[PDB]
């Protein structure tokens, strides 16, 4: 749909922002911060039961 | 004929080599020193949740 | 009873050698064996373990 499906991803590293998520169906890239934090991104899926 | 066992040949790793001089003596050398000094003592960022 | 099979040439006098057993055996004679006499040759052997 329009807004899509939002998925929260948590990371932990020493670098400020070095990340690149790649998967089938949709590709989403975002920026992170130093340390452990919480981030929310949205992807495009074409199935009700996302497994 | 001089009293000696003759020339000596040494094999090392399957190959026969004819050296110039053969002897066993001492020699000043150095050693490897690893000062780790608590490289990774204790550091982790996590959280707990209930379901 | 002589078991000291060290004619001032073996590498047993080291700190990295470890434990072993000073053994000995017999040898052959001839041009292909190393000498020029029809008599067994004294051949010494030393084994040990490493890490
Ligand atoms: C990482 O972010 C901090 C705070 O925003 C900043 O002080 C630092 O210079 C940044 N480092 C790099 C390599 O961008």
């Amino acid at each position: 749909c329009m807004t899509g499906a939002k998925v929260s991803i948590k990371l932990h590293s020493s670098k400020n922002s070095t990340a690149h998520v790649r998967c089938k169906g949709d590709e989403t890239a975002f920026s992170v911060l130093e340390g452990v934090h919480s981030y929310t991104v949205s992807l495009s899926f074409d199935h009700a039961v996302v497994d | 004929l001089v009293h000696k066992p003759g020339e000596v040949v040494v094999s090392y790793g399957g190959m026969r080599v004819r050296p110039k001089c053969y002897g066993f003596s001492r020699m000043m050398a150095t050693l490897e020193v690893n000062p780790p000094e608590q490289r990774t003592g204790q550091c982790t960022g996590c959280h707990l949740e209930c379901i | 009873s002589t078991s000291n099979s060290f004619s001032d040439d073996w590498a047993g006098k080291m700190d990295r050698a470890g434990l072993g057993f000073s053994g000995c055996s017999d040898g052959c004679g001839g041009a292909a064996c190393g000498c020029f006499n029809a008599a067994p040759s004294c051949i010494f052997w030393r084994k040990w373990v490493e890490n």
